[PDB]
């Protein structure tokens, strides 16, 4: 016994009863880059010497 | 060896020239030695005179983001002091 809807018969017509996930895509006109590697870029600035 | 005719005359001639010399090594094969005639030479001891004293100490300081240019190149002596 499991109470999880593993393998159900089905009519044809209820094929596309399991659309009822609301996803969220993206423009493929747009663009999506990694910026997680651009909080490491900077220099140092050295003291004036004599 | 200064003379205003003398610094003014050239030697890309048949007739005057420059000589070349050489001199042994140890174990690799016999390496060249320019001989530079002295009056055109003088005009090169007056001009490079202050890089030649400059680089002759021994101590200094290599680092990139370091600002100075003597530190990091270094000109030693005949004989390993």
């Amino acid at each position: 016994f499991i109470n999880k809807r593993i393998v159900e018969r089905v009519r044809v017509g209820q094929i596309l009863a399991v659309l009822n996930r609301r996803f969220v895509a993206y423009k493929g006109k747009m663009r999506i880059m990694d910026i997680t590697q651009s909080l490491k870029m900077g220099t140092k600035l050295a003291a004036p010497t004599v | 060896v200064f003379t205003d005719e003398e610094l003014h005359k050239k030697y890309n001639s048949v007739e005057l020239y420059q000589t070349k010399g050489s001199r042994d090594v140890p174990i690799k094969a016999t390496r060249t030695i320019y001989s530079i005639n002295l009056s055109v030479l003088v005009p090169q001891l007056i001009v490079t005179l202050p890089l030649n004293e400059y680089f002759s100490r021994v101590g200094g300081i290599t680092s990139p983001d370091y600002k100075k240019i003597g530190g990091k190149v270094i000109v030693g002596d005949l004989e390993a002091t």
